């Protein structure tokens, strides 16, 4: 199923919602549109206007709180979307970073409806939408020269893993004595800036993450349990071709996709002995 | 930079972006160990689990579970009824008087006397009061009486169905009962507590069956793990065969695991055997309300849809009670994500 | 010549002539040893034979003779039906079963599935067709089939009846029955052979005594003369009581020829004890057609005209059949006599 | 019960009948008159007429054959006398002897109505009434000088002993190859005339007969069987005061009444010893 030519501008991103049915896109042109694909066909739905940059990221919420998509942008915003009634609008926007906003997305439904920013200003932020609309947030000066990415760990206690151009990874926690999230582990392994970072949504005793960096190498990180310190593995031996710039989970199996600049994508699986290989 | 961006979603579908840079590309790649479950589908439709059992006979782990498989494998061909029935069967006069005789003693005269005197009940009494039931039993075995006709049994019994395990037997044959077996006699001897329950109870199905799960329960406490199976198969308590199926259920997804399979294999494999094998027996016997059943069905669902066969998802989905919130939730995902 | 020319006639009255020469005398000369009957005469009529029997008692010849009018003085009081009463009359629970036992053998196992499977028939042919008869009996001792609530019994008399007396005893009660032991039983024992006739045949009279006798010849011909005839009282048989006694006649007008007495002091007394040992007992019992008897009834009435008693004698007249000449004539005779 | 005065001539004779309430006297007036006695009374009936002689005996018949009376007389004649339709009127008559007839007898009605004669002339006769009336008699020459008695055997084969002048007893039984009554046996022991004799009716083994004499004793004749002969018993060691004229025995009993001529009359019977005593 191929919808070719879905912006003019070279695209960014394109995410399918919580059916994966309905198609969402992002690129330059500072606009998202969205699908509608069945079998291999297609349909435009609108177009969504409103950033004044190139759009980087978006994110589909959990249904039970309506249909909406957000979107961040080099513009240094965030623009949550609502398709009510049959026609998208811009319901709240989020703007609290001096840097384009990297990547954006929202925490597990029991959380409720909240969002996870991350921007080149270095800041990460934490925002949940009041019972009146308005935006009161958290912000954290998280990483050096810039943030790239942000994920949330599953559902227990919330944690969620950031990826700087400080070449770092880093594990976030939520602290009651602070009322904010504190860092609780900092792991070190790429040599180049951390493109993005996604955490595992397996429900096994085990955690796993997976970073992937400017330095062509995809590290995934395990811990064991609590007690346990995050243990770093290459995803293989030899470093890749080109920059590695994304990483996504399946939702069950536990497989991950891994975007190349190579513009490749290749799929892994772990294997009995704890390392990777082609799934 | 230009990157494909890919991501997961529902139902095993990647998106990408074209090389392009300008389009993007929906697709249900090939996970080499993930494969729809068609034998499932396509048996659970035209309700012939003869290729499904004979691929789980073909392909079964350790011993316990062949059984299982072959119980059903032959439970295929005989069907429910026909099945229960190999499964719970089993593999002189005369006399001429002659010579002089006489009545010696106080006891014979006084009870012959009796008899004689048409007094047929107090030659019992007399008979009774000595150690001449034998005797007291063949006079009362000529009567209609039966209050006497039976104060004789109670009597036999009274210092017999103790040193007698036949005695005990009569003793419930006589006073149309079986709570003294079912929670007596030896386990060994079920197929007859069991005839005793079909014998006693043949139209009263009700306590037919708390009887007949009452022994099962003390068969497979008492190892006797398969009849048990074989009792609840016909008190129709799927919910006991469940049960002990839950219960087995770790054991056997680690026996799995040590068998060279990622955490993850042998969670898919167990979970999946589990659910053909409880599909094909619920199919037989005549039966959802049990907790961890229902969670681990939940399960399977997830495993489904992810293989993109929405449809056998929706065949178990619908099975669960529309009771249950995730059951709800799953249920409209399954929609939307199909429709 | 001058002479009384005395003669005898009828009645025992003398004619002869006065010494005048001229005159006729008719008279009844008391003749020492010979006086009309009284006692009977009175007894008869009053029908009290107190004081008749009163008198045979005391002046009774042999032993036997005294037992029969102690037979009659006793029946004087109490009376018939009171008397053959007197005459006829006489002098563990529990068990509770306890630890495991089992089935051990082929035949315990095949009658016990027998049972429960409900089947009450096969259990019973299973255990006759082995020494299990005191079970066969205790299933049977359970059901209401007759046919098979008997094809036991059969079974254990069949073996039994003749080792023990109380079994061929018990094989006549069971099949309503006396003729066995009517006739072999010992006659030691005949007041219970006689309970065995008033138990079997309360209803039917006729065939109540024709047992009752069948048993009285028994008794009389096997040494029970004095119960022979208490039988016999009760069935109302006089006919036997009359023949035994009229054989014993002899012997008895014997033992008073010895006894100092003329041929017909003997004859004369025995006659009358008979006569009269006969009316008072046919006074009690359910009582002519006997030659003999009639023969000696005759005999009895000459002795008695001869003491001018005629109406005593035409008493006995009448209870003789009219059908007999001999009685006709002495009839006719009598009365004009008296008349 | 006396009935005083019933003939003024001297009575020879007075027999009751088979039922012994009719009365029947005889003497020399030659008449015969009939009784009927009850309590302590008395009515003639009737007196007999025809003996040209006094009226020696009279003997009743056996009812079977009708009411008759028998007599005889010193006239040497027998009369049969009838009683039909309320009136006595002579039958028959027999006359076959040449001297005064003594005694008459009917036989045992078995016998039919046969009459035994005796008389003076020495001889007796037996005489039946044929069919017709008439009479064809059997006359025997049974004792020398003159017969006083004669008397029947019981029956059964038919005796009967007479009693002579010649002083003897003697037995007559008939005989076939003779068609007349042989002398069986001749008893011997009187001293003078015999007076009467009389065969009991006692049905015992043993036969009675009792002979009376003018010699002042009366001897009792008995024979235990055929093969016994006739053994004479005197009644009594010591003669009697006068000449026995008559015997007579009772018909139960074997009781003998003996008429003496000393106008008494003595009873007698046998005891254990088989000697005589007052009875």
């Amino acid at each position: 199923v191929v919808i070719a030519n879905a912006h003019n501008e070279l695209i960014h991103d394109a995410v399918l919602d919580y059916y994966g049915k309905r198609l969402a896109t992002c690129s330059s042109d500072k606009t998202i549109k969205i699908f509608e694909v069945e079998g291999e066909t297609h349909k435009l739905i609108d177009t969504l206007t409103g950033h004044e940059g190139p759009v980087w990221r978006v994110d589909w919420a959990h249904p039970k709180f309506g249909t909406i998509l957000a979107s961040c942008s080099y513009d240094g915003k965030v623009l949550i979307w609502k398709e009510e009634n049959g026609r998208w609008s811009q319901i709240a926007v989020h703007a609290v970073h001096s840097a384009s906003v990297n990547s954006v997305q929202w925490a597990p439904h029991e959380y409720g409806p909240l969002l996870l920013v991350a921007s080149s200003d270095g800041k990460v932020s934490v925002v949940e939408f009041k019972e009146n609309g308005t935006t009161s947030p958290i912000i954290i000066d998280a990483h050096a020269i810039g943030v790239n990415s942000a994920s949330w760990a599953p559902a227990t206690s919330r944690k969620f893993v950031t990826g700087g151009a400080d070449n770092l990874v880093k594990i976030w926690k939520y602290n009651s004595d602070a009322q904010t999230y504190v860092l609780e582990s900092t792991l070190e392994g790429h040599s180049d800036w951390v493109r993005d970072v996604a955490w595992s949504p397996t429900v096994l005793l085990r955690s796993y993450l997976a970073s992937v960096s400017q330095d062509r190498t995809c590290i995934i990180w395990t811990q064991d349990n609590e007690q346990g310190p995050w243990k770093k593995t290459l995803l293989k031996e030899e470093k890749f071709p080109d920059v590695l710039w994304r990483a996504s989970w399946s939702l069950s199996g536990n497989v991950l996709a891994l975007s190349g600049g190579d513009n490749k994508v290749t799929l892994w699986k772990e294997n009995l002995e704890g390392k990777w290989e082609p799934a | 930079e230009p990157s494909p961006a890919a991501h997961w979603a529902f139902g095993g579908k990647l998106v990408q972006i074209t090389p392009d840079g300008k389009g993007v590309s929906i697709t249900n790649p090939k996970i080499s160990g993930l494969e729809s479950n068609t034998t499932l589908s396509e048996a659970l439709k035209t309700k012939d689990f003869k290729p499904l059992i004979n691929q789980r006979l073909v392909k079964v782990i350790d011993d316990v579970n062949e059984e299982d498989w072959n119980l059903l494998e032959k439970l295929s061909m005989d069907g429910t009824e026909e099945f229960l029935k190999e499964a719970l069967a089993f593999d002189e006069t005369n006399f001429q008087p002659e010579g002089d005789f006489s009545l010696s003693g106080n006891i014979e005269q006084t009870i012959s006397k009796n008899l004689v005197s048409g007094n047929i009940k107090s030659a019992v009494k007399n008979s009774l009061e000595n150690d001449l039931l034998m005797e007291a039993m063949v006079i009362a075995l000529d009567s209609n009486n039966e209050r006497l006709k039976e104060s004789v049994k109670n009597a036999y019994f009274a210092k017999y169905g103790s040193k007698s395990s036949l005695s005990r037997i009569l003793y419930s044959i006589s006073k149309r009962e079986v709570d003294d077996l079912v929670e007596n006699l030896d386990v060994s001897q079920w197929k007859f507590i069991s005839k005793a329950i079909q014998n006693l109870y043949p139209n009263d199905i009700a306590q037919r069956n708390e009887m007949l799960i009452k022994l099962g329960d003390r068969l497979k406490e008492n190892g006797h793990r398969q009849d048990s199976l074989t009792l609840y198969l016909a008190a129709g308590s799927l919910d006991k065969v469940a049960s002990i199926w839950l219960s087995e259920f770790p054991d056997l997804e680690d026996k799995l695991k040590k068998d060279n399979k990622t955490i993850y294999e042998a969670h898919s494999e167990c979970l999946t055997e589990f659910i053909e094998r409880f599909t094909v027996f619920s199919n037989f016997i005549n039966g959802i309300n049990n907790e961890q059943l229902i969670a681990k069905f939940l399960e399977f669902i997830n495993l489904t849809t992810s293989t993109g066969n929405f449809e056998l998802a929706t065949e178990f989905l619908n099975s669960l009670p529309s009771d249950n919130e995730e059951v709800k939730t799953e249920k409209a995902r399954v929609l939307i994500a199909s429709g």
